[PDB]
């Protein structure tokens, strides 16, 4: 997403969790923080919706 | 007329913070309630053991006096 713009991802801002060292627990924490940052991206996308065309 | 779907005046923010209030206690509180209730139980059962040994000696005086 943040390395290759293939859609309107260049105009939205978030952060993505990276792993400490292995440890499936940390992978679980990574999933949960991607969920909460997904909620932030949806809030930004409702802030930036133009009524142009279908 | 055009009646598509825009938002209404800009939507309010939605939180991103961990509402984890760390509902707490203390080791001093654990120490106080544990040693208090524990020593309370010790003293109470100690006094009941003393009254119960009174009863037990009474039962023995019954069986000794009856026996011959």
């Amino acid at each position: 997403r943040k390395t290759q713009p293939y859609d309107v991802y260049d105009q939205v801002e978030f952060d993505v969790p990276i792993g400490s060292r292995g440890d499936c627990y940390d992978r679980y924490l990574c999933r949960v923080e991607e969920m909460r940052q997904s909620i932030r991206i949806i809030s930004q996308c409702l802030n930036k919706m133009p009524p142009g065309e279908i | 007329v055009k009646q598509d779907m825009p938002p209404v005046g800009g939507y309010g923010p939605i939180d991103y913070k961990r509402n984890l209030p760390r509902r707490g206690l203390s080791g001093y509180s654990m120490f106080a309630v544990g040693i208090g209730a524990l020593l309370f139980g010790y003293w109470s059962m100690m006094r009941w053991n003393r009254e119960r040994r009174r009863l037990q000696i009474e039962d023995f005086e019954a069986r000794i006096a009856l026996m011959p």
